[PDB]
């Protein structure tokens, strides 16, 4: 442990040894019954600082027009239903003045808040897993073959998993127990997640920051994170109960900045 | 010059030594690091978060989502067993491919208390109790609710709480236990029995589902780093 | 109580990552028999050829490690009729080509007599030639997983392979000719030091198939057993 | 002697250059005639501290029910008698509430006190050696053949040596001059020992602590120590004297702890 | 770099050098030591405890317990010899395989005073005396009680005490004596003669038994470590 | 110490357990009773019976000395 | 849904033999009978869990109970 340094470089060294609502814009969701709000990796979504921001152009922050609650589509929960995934910000690419700022700006940095809501009765049973996965590079269905950009994510459409495996020639491997990444689906509880147990929970609220290796990135060729809703316990009821149990996703961008103003994309 | 002398062990390449080297590209201006969220500084911080255990791994349920779907139902006589497995993380094929199990397999020793968490995903109107019991190795394995009540146990009602935590205490003669489990360092048996029943009002389905998560407590530690016996390859990937 | 003990020193990031892991086995010769086992081989730098180190890195999404590169260069004599020949010691050259630079188009090109590309000369018999490179990137972390495309039109190339321009590595024999052909083997040993790893990732279940994408086959989540409830007295 | 350390590890360094009775429980032995009490390796039997005790369960210490004097069987000393050995805690495995606590508990740590008593007259002559041997891994009689767990120690039965060698196919080599360990029997005076010279001694009292590499160990698969009584000078008398000279062993556990409460063993 | 120069004796492997080495597994968390009783810190602490000497080693008594069983009996004329051996520990085949003898054989030099202890295992009613005498080497060996009274001796009654200690004093020209004993470093002769008799009342057996132990005193020390000429093998054990 | 489980029916009258006879064989409690002449102990009784909201009924759990 | 009773040692003598004397009995008597619809779960069990508190013993001898 003499700890002397012969060379001049650092890389030449040795090893180192109820009523709780959210009012975003002109929009209000309601409620959490004083339950819980999962926030990211413990980090609230903030703006860009000056140690960051390699760009020299001045940022565009609308703060009201783009940062309100955008209600996505509604999907149908069945007994033989495997799961769904939405890839962001592709799912918000056409909604309001948020998707309009994306076309005129080269870079873009934003955080989100995801509110997955699915109500039932006391006589329904089931359990969902709502998980937000950053950088989910998915595997193709037919290996050694490239696959299409409209099979990964359409514009705001909920791409769904499958109970069996997928033999498609141009899409991703949608086996739900491999979760599209070749990984065990029980181990997706590292990412910011929350369960929806139909006997006690009724909702899930995740607040994700901007997680990327660069401070600002183009949002038309890079999926920042995907949102996977996978039921682990399947929906079961009596045949006299209400059979249509829908799942609505409501998502809202938080602290959105843009840079590089030019004409409309995205060629 | 200065008179030196070469000790044995020179001009050798040990793959786990700690020496300096001449840099190939000097005076490099590296890019400044940014505040990327969620930085991890230890491998046990990954192993201290939950991961649902595939307890119902009877074939061929491992190729579907039914591997995580421990079934319960209204009984005829009480005291029956629900599930049961050995407490061999890293070697027993129930909790081997979980998140705790894939981390011990990079190691050859483990020690500390494990934490099992349950989650009853049934109806909101059903009620029942269970007897989740850990048994020290000794001799032998319990085959009744009367036998698996003398060891460490808790009692978990599903009408009061939906989640129960069972801290499995560390009882051993040694300070560490081997991951590739042999006969000398045994660890014991986890079982779960019906305490009363599952009682439900009419117009509710019978068969319910219990999830089970495994984690690590604060006194968990691992030693003797090795390579995992899971991946295999012969030729280089192209 | 009991008071306690057992510090988590070997569960650290640098103790788990810092081990000299082989990443590529380069093969070349003196007399060209065919391609491959031609003289003058090369290898663009990627850490995703050997499944042992690849799984270690792919439990984190972003890495910021420095490196330590070591070569274990041994040579065997090729099968022929006779073998009796006195020979001088073989000198080996390992040239590093940065991204964009000029490549040797063949053997005896003047790219081996350049002035900028660093090269390591080494005769057979001494200690292995060890050198270090810093954090070569243009972003602020090594993206192990990049979920996106290369072109703005969402086309061209899917995967992490767009963010991988670490350069190349060219191997040759310095000596002009031998009397009888000798096939050499150079093994590249990466050792990640000064490691910062940010976003943890769930570990890979099914084994890899290709060195450029995360394509996989469907596998069950664990091995099976007979019955759910174990039983004996 | 520059004494500099180049490496960071510790294992990479260089070399380092009458009436005296004992009332245990509801039990009293009597006496030693102010003679002597040999205690262990100079260490009195104590409990477990907190630097030790890797177990987290709370220990069970009965202190009266298990820690009294347990009188074992009586063996017969003859002229052509080679020796005896008792392996502990197998010899106490069935006696009282000590052997009942062993069945319900996984680990167990205990020390003992051994009182070997053998009286004679002034006209008898002979000398015994009472030695307590820790970790006496015995050698099989027929080599290259495994041997039975009831040949090493039955439950409290006094296994005996032999004057000749043993040609058994499933037992240990009971040649008494090799002492079952392949070692010269005259050199067993390292272990805690005491002689019984029939002209002056009449008894022997050994107090052994818990000697093991682990702080608490399972007591149903590991023999902690054995107790060997070997006569070096043989018993001789006139044919008119009393011919039956017995040897009684009285042993008592001291500071017994247990951990890991489960159902009854020992499968 | 720094100009060095290689002294002779480099790239050699001496089996008794004292150098540091790169560790194979670094940052190892070793198990904490406990208070295991009876720790030994020197090889002479083993050699300072008694071990009964096989004096009656005339064949074939070494295959039984009669090797330790020095016999005495009532005499007809006094002054007779009981036993006798040479004072060559480590080489003489009486006290070679004792506990002191097996430790000197790992060495090539010894020095200091030895301690012989006796123990008369006879009847409680018998009485007699002995003359235990050490004789310096010189010339020659005594053949009578009259001759082995001029050297160092003690007188031991068995009616008064049962154990007698004879500190054999260190008399030599050199500071050390060789273990594999040659003619130059002689050590002398230990003998034991009848002083009066063995007298006993009626109805007591005649032939009695004396045990004899050998130890080391405080001034005992050994030098020049070597390997023992006792064990032998050709192929590796399997 | 968890005792046995009994079945509640509509035509079910009642049950009684006499102590310490009901604990006479369980664990190291029933083993200390065999080796000891006298014995003094108190207890804690936890009678558990769950149902749904659609079941109805009322039990009386009483501890009667002598 | 439950009942928890904690009983002390109630006896005329401070310590008594526990193999010939029943200290107390535990009676579970339903006053309102169990009623449900025929579609509900019909098996409603009752489990008793009991634990000795502050147990002392005296007079150590061989095993009883003759």
């Amino acid at each position: 442990y003499t700890n002397i340094n012969y060379y001049k470089d650092s890389a030449s060294n040795s090893l180192n040894r109820r009523v709780r609502s959210i009012t975003l814009g002109n929009s209000t969701i309601t409620t959490q019954e004083c339950a819980n709000v999962v926030v990211g990796y413990g980090v609230w979504p903030t703006y860009l600082s000056d140690h960051e921001a390699t760009a020299v152009d001045q940022p565009t922050q609308p703060d009201v027009a783009t940062c309100r609650f955008y209600t996505l589509e509604s999907v149908k929960w069945e007994s033989s239903s495997a799961g769904w995934w939405w890839k962001f910000p592709e799912a918000l690419s056409d909604m309001g003045l948020f998707g309009q700022n994306m076309q005129y700006h080269y870079l873009g940095r934003t955080g989100y808040t995801i509110h997955v809501q699915c109500n039932a009765s006391k006589f329904h049973q089931g359990c969902l897993l709502v998980v937000c996965v950053p950088e989910a590079e998915m595997g193709a269905a037919t290996t050694d073959h490239a696959f299409n950009h409209t099979k990964l994510s359409n514009i705001g459409q909920a791409m769904e998993f499958s109970a069996k495996k997928s033999t498609d020639q141009t899409g991703p491997q949608t086996a739900v127990h491999n979760a599209g990444m070749g990984v065990a689906v029980g181990n997706l509880t590292i990412f910011p997640h929350q369960w929806i147990n139909l006997r006690t929970n009724n909702s899930a609220t995740i607040v994700m920051p901007y997680i990327n290796s660069v401070p600002m990135d183009n949002m038309y060729r890079h999926y920042n994170f995907t949102l996977m809703v996978i039921p682990f316990a399947k929906l079961e009821h009596s045949p006299q109960a209400s059979t249509y149990v829908p799942i609505t996703v409501t998502v809202a961008p938080m602290c959105a900045e843009y840079n590089g103003l030019r004409l409309a994309g995205h060629q | 010059g200065l008179p030196t002398m070469n000790t044995p062990g020179s001009t050798q390449f040990l793959t786990s030594d700690d020496f300096q080297s001449p840099s190939a590209m000097p005076q490099f201006d590296v890019t400044p690091e940014i505040q990327i969220p969620g930085q991890v500084r230890n491998l046990m911080e990954i192993a201290e978060v939950d991961s649902v255990v595939p307890v119902n791994n009877t074939e061929g349920h491992v190729n579907s989502m039914e591997a995580y779907r421990i079934p319960v139902r209204p009984q005829t006589s009480s005291g029956e067993q629900v599930f049961g497995f050995q407490l061999q993380p890293g070697h027993d094929s129930v909790l081997k491919h979980t998140l705790l199990g894939e981390i011990l397999n990079y190691y050859a020793n483990w020690s500390g208390s494990m934490k099992l968490t349950f989650m009853y995903c049934g109806a909101a109107m059903a009620t029942g109790k269970f007897l989740i019991a850990y048994s020290p190795p000794g001799a032998g394995v319990p085959g009744s609710r009367r036998d698996a009540m003398l060891g460490t146990h808790v009692i978990w009602d599903v009408g009061l709480q939906s989640s129960c935590v069972l801290c499995v205490p560390w009882i051993s003669q040694t300070n560490y236990r081997y991951v590739t489990s042999d006969a000398y360092t045994d660890a014991g048996y986890i079982t779960c029995w019906y305490q009363t029943s599952i009682v439900t009002p009419p117009d509710i389905p019978t068969t319910s589902t219990i999830l089970c998560f495994v984690s690590a407590c604060n006194d968990f530690s691992v030693r003797l780093l090795r390579d995992t016996p899971f991946i295999t390859q012969q030729a280089l990937f192209q | 109580h009991v008071i306690n003990y057992h510090t988590r020193s070997e569960s650290s990031i640098e103790n788990f990552m810092g081990r000299a892991a082989c990443v590529y086995i380069a093969q070349y010769a003196t007399e060209k028999v065919n391609d491959e086992l031609d003289r003058y081989t090369n290898w663009e730098i990627t850490t995703r050829q050997v499944a042992q180190l690849r799984r270690k890195l792919e439990m984190f999404t972003y890495m910021r490690f420095d490196l330590e590169i070591t070569f274990v260069i041994t040579s065997s004599q090729r099968t022929s009729t006779t073998y009796a020949s006195d020979s001088p010691p073989l000198t080996h050259q390992v040239m590093y080509v940065p991204p964009g630079g000029p490549i040797p188009k063949s053997y005896e090109d003047f790219a081996w007599q350049t002035s900028t590309n660093p090269s390591v000369f080494w005769t057979e018999g001494n200690a292995p030639p060890r050198m270090s490179i810093p954090f070569m990137s243009v972003g602020n972390a090594y993206c192990n997983f990049y979920d996106g495309w290369s072109h703005f039109s969402q086309s061209g190339v899917y995967g992490y392979t767009t963010l991988n321009n670490m350069g190349h590595l060219y191997f040759r024999h310095v000596n002009k000719s031998t009397a009888y052909p000798v096939n050499s083997v150079a093994r590249v040993y990466f050792k990640p030091k000064h490691v910062k790893a940010w976003v943890p990732r769930a570990p890979r279940l099914c084994p890899y198939l290709k060195a450029r994408n995360v394509n996989f086959n469907v596998q069950g989540v664990t091995e099976s057993r007979n019955k759910i409830t174990l039983d004996r007295s």
